[PDB]
RNA sequence: ACUCUGGUUUCUCUUCAGAUCGCAUAAAUCUUUCGCACUAAAGAUUUCCGUGGAGAGGAACAACUCUGAGUCCAAUUUUUUGAGGCCUUGCUUUGGCAAGGCUA
């Protein structure tokens, strides 16, 4: 009643390898470490690809969430108890 | 708000604000309609599919879900 | 067809499915006290006979449903033969435990609470009637007679409140739903 | 509140000019309080792209620019409280 | 009900932020809000003209940050 | 430690039995009534 | 042979009649029904098993009947209620509560949305959206209705009675359109083929038509007369089908004999024995020549007619 | 926040029940064991006392509590906007798309 499905899967994803693509175009694949209500993703040991297809190494990030495109979540959570 | 719960699990084309297309099993969504989506391709122009997975598609960037497919077995 | 003749054939119609397809073509009485006092005061053979091979019943339910001694009088359904060569007590003496045993915690009370007031206790002689003497007639001398108060132990209207009203019944609840 | 308004609109058949330029024409199906606009017998044309006839659309209600309704719709009858 | 969003971890650190029009800047974080908004010390602009610009204490509204790097090790 | 568990019938009951047949009938009697016709029914069978 | 399974066998095991008989439209599985409040679904191929039993009748069942997808299975019974089952484990997903005396048929709405029209002896025609526990519209016909049908547009419900006419009600009109006129007793059974455009009509003047409910109108609906039929004494709900592809019509009969004629021809192709009492349902099987008939005589008859 | 189930009690029948069917406990018979069998144990069967469940049938009064179903949000973080306009190439399906640079 409160508080919906996808950020229960957001929340899931904590731990896993999440590819967050941002408003700037920018992808971030890396350990997600925390998430929140709104989708604030602190994230680590993160593989960037920026717009022009360069790659860089940041290894503690924290995204905010009005930002993000969206998520590719690994698909272990596809038999996660909130998807079903 | 049974008006997407009619579309749980059917294979839905989401076209985005920059654009792009989601065409992926709709699983789940919330009051902010960020959507969860399985085995989900792009589609982008130039045609190609890039296959990405499970996509936790944010609110902010869905302009207009429809449906490809009936839900799978 | 015509009006009158469409009425008739619906009221012929009706009067068939209503008794075709009607729920009944679909694919006993107590007796008074004293018909049984009066068959046992006066008294094919076979008959007889073959109600009374189930006399061990009789006497197992007889005793099985003996009145608790805080009952003065116990009532019981009685399933007599019609040649009055046997009579069953019908019930099984079914008691709630926790009201049995709070009974029967009462009695402990009150019996040794009479056994100290009693100092020389006056015992049955047994047997309690002589052996050439034959069985009482129940309605000439026990029919009305009223028996000395029961056992009941004295329940205080303050503390024993929710269970006074129907502690020392036969079957306590048995009429509350 | 308008939204209202547009949710007592059932089954007709209205256009719908989007923030991308995208036209869809189609009979709507059902409203949120959010405007998530639900259609069906869609004829959607993409601006920069021919028109693809689709059975069903669901439009998110922050990206409509404007409704465009026919001309036969009894709204002061529809805007009553 | 506005939760702040969870950076604790990234209290008296040196970040990287991102801001909104390409822009970029970098400092040790001082605190937050609900809103995100950052308050930040030893304030360093980094423009992309590519010389260094120190401010000092600034305040960045929390709308236009697209990103938070630790550079350093939290 | 010899109880064995109670074996499966198909529940007959002999004073529903004994009710069905035009030879029994049901009333409701004092209990020390028919303590007194069970010690004369006895009585009699035994003498009989 | 021309089919998969065995030739003439038989299905016992109905305790009583046997009043309304119906194929599942893929073919694999069997309904019937009767005076035993209790539906049996058997097997159509393979040794006949009956494999589900559907209870929950407190009366004799008048009218079963499967929608095309096949997996809710509707029934009319004699008390005053239409039951809605599934097919697959087999549990009352519904009761239809609406009419006042015994319901003598219902009907599937195929095409659009789940509506059982069904009908009763209280005059009563009565239109059931299952989503709605409730009576949509009831078409007060004056006199009893023993058969009732949707067209294949499931907008008109065709209900034949004892009015001596076959009386056509628009869904949207809320009127009776037209009455086909044409019998001389009770018109028990009304049945419309896969391509909707004819409709079977047995009666007690022993006799079957055929009617044409189409919008275009020939003026003049009764094109085509059969005879053969009987109708006794017992005066049951003889009831009718029509071949999958059309080309054959089977109307129930009360000597005992399968009646099955063709179309074109007009004359009895099949007049089949077996059976002991009046004929109350005979059906046709989707895919392949297979017939079962539903008799009096608590059996059935399987049976490759080609 | 509007509508349709199902009730409860009692009497009886039928079947299943190795589940403390019994929060209690009998008896008979057979076999075995030792004594030398009420004062003794084991195993098994049976009968009784008398259960739970399901199904069915009757008849008594309750009928929508319950078990269900059908039926107040424009100010950062999502849904009341940073939106719109210019330049080069690859192809133009000569409509224009894609990438980048911009300007606001």
């Amino acid at each position: 009643m409160s508080i919906g499905v996808p950020i229960k899967v957001l929340h899931e994803a904590e731990g896993h390898i999440v590819t967050c693509e941002t408003n700037t175009g920018e992808v971030y694949r890396g350990k997600l470490i925390e998430a929140e209500d709104n989708m604030n993703c602190q994230m680590s040991n993160i593989t960037v690809t920026y717009r022009d297809g360069r790659v860089a190494q940041l290894e503690q990030v924290y995204i905010r969430g009005s930002k993000i495109r969206f998520l590719i979540l690994p698909d272990m959570l596809k038999n996660a108890p909130m998807l079903k | 708000s049974s008006k997407m719960l009619q579309h749980i699990d059917y294979r839905m084309r989401c076209i985005l604000q920059d654009g792009r297309i989601f065409i992926g099993t709709f699983k789940a969504f919330d009051k902010h309609m960020n959507l969860i989506l399985c085995d989900c391709d792009e589609f982008r122009k130039r045609e190609e599919k890039r296959v990405l997975g499970l996509v936790l598609l944010r609110g902010e960037n869905l302009v207009s879900m429809t449906v490809e497919g009936p839900p799978p077995k | 067809m015509s009006e009158e003749k469409l009425q008739e054939k619906a009221r012929k119609w009706q009067q068939l499915q209503a008794k075709r397809y009607a729920e009944k073509r679909k694919f006993k009485e107590d007796m008074p006290p004293e018909h049984v006092r009066k068959i046992i005061r006066d008294h094919d053979k076979r008959v007889y006979l073959g109600a009374l091979k189930y006399m061990p019943h009789a006497v197992l339910k007889l005793l099985e449903n003996m009145p608790m001694p805080w009952e003065q009088i116990r009532d019981v359904p009685v399933l007599y033969h019609i040649t009055g060569a046997i009579s069953f007590v019908n019930e099984i003496p079914w008691v709630i435990e926790p009201v049995y045993i709070s009974q029967w915690g009462s009695m402990w009370i009150m019996m040794r609470r009479e056994k100290r007031d009693r100092r020389h206790f006056k015992r049955m002689r047994f047997p309690p009637f002589d052996d050439e003497e034959p069985p009482l007639d129940y309605a000439d001398n026990i029919l009305d007679v009223e028996p000395l108060e029961a056992i009941q132990l004295e329940l205080d209207p303050e503390e024993d409140a929710p269970v006074l009203d129907w502690f020392y019944d036969h079957q306590p609840l048995r009429d509350s739903r | 509140k308008l939204v209202r308004f547009l949710m007592k609109l059932s089954h007709e058949t209205v256009t719908i000019e989007l923030k991308n330029g995208t036209q869809v024409h189609g009979t709507i199906t059902g409203v949120d309080v959010s405007m998530n606009t639900h259609l069906k017998a869609v004829k959607m044309t993409l601006k920069n792209r021919e028109p693809v006839q689709l059975e069903t659309l669901s439009i998110r209600g922050n990206n409509i620019r404007y409704f465009i309704l026919p001309d036969s719709l009894p709204l002061d009858t529809l805007l009553v409280d | 009900k506005a939760h702040p969003p969870e950076l604790k971890k990234f209290m008296d650190k040196k970040l990287s932020l991102k801001l909104n029009g390409g822009r970029h800047v970098q400092g040790i974080l001082r605190g937050f809000d609900p809103f995100m908004n950052l308050v930040i010390d030893e304030c360093v602009e980094m423009a992309t003209s590519g010389q260094q610009n120190n401010i000092g204490m600034v305040v960045i509204r929390g709308n236009s940050i697209i990103m938070l790097e630790a550079l350093e090790r939290v | 430690l010899k109880h064995r568990p109670p074996k499966a019938q198909k529940k007959r009951y002999l004073f529903r039995s004994f009710k069905a047949t035009k030879f029994f009938q049901s009333t409701k009697l004092d209990w020390v009534e028919v303590g007194l016709q069970v010690c004369r029914q006895g009585y009699n069978m035994l003498n009989l | 042979r021309c089919s998969s399974l065995q030739p003439i066998m038989l299905l016992s095991g109905h305790e009583g009649e046997v009043y309304c008989c119906k194929f599942h439209p893929n073919g694999s599985t069997l309904a019937s029904a009767g005076f035993d409040r209790l539906i049996l679904l058997w097997n159509v191929y393979g040794d006949c098993d009956n494999y589900a039993t559907l209870k929950g009748h407190s009366g004799a069942v008048m009218e079963l009947h499967y929608n095309t997808d096949g997996s809710m299975l509707f029934s009319a019974s004699t008390d005053k209620t239409v039951a809605v089952w599934d097919s697959e484990t087999g549990e009352r997903v519904k009761r239809l509560k609406g009419h006042t005396s015994f319901v003598n048929s219902c009907y599937p709405a195929r095409r659009g949305p789940q509506l059982v029209c069904t009908g009763s002896d209280d005059g009563t025609v009565k239109l059931w959206d299952i989503r709605k526990k409730a009576a949509i519209q009831t078409f007060q016909n004056t006199y009893q209705v023993l058969a009732v049908t949707f067209n294949d547009t499931s907008d008109q419900i065709i209900s034949g009675g004892i009015d001596n006419d076959i009386k056509v009600w628009d869904l949207r009109q809320n009127k009776l359109t037209y009455t086909m006129r044409g019998h001389a007793d009770s018109v028990t059974g009304l049945s419309l083929s896969s391509e909707g455009s004819y409709l079977l009509s047995n009666a007690m003047d022993n006799t079957v038509r055929v009617w044409d409910v189409r919008p275009f109108a020939p003026k003049e609906r009764c094109v085509k007369i059969f005879q053969g039929n009987v109708h006794n004494f017992e005066k049951n709900l003889l009831r009718c089908s029509w071949s999958p592809d059309g080309s054959k019509i089977a109307a129930g009969s009360a000597d005992r004999f399968v009646y099955v004629w063709d179309t074109t021809s007009r004359r009895i192709l099949y007049k089949l024995p077996g059976h002991a009492g009046s004929i109350n349902e005979v059906a046709f099987h989707p895919d392949e020549p297979i017939i079962i008939s539903a008799s009096s005589d608590k059996r059935l008859y399987m049976g490759e007619i080609q």
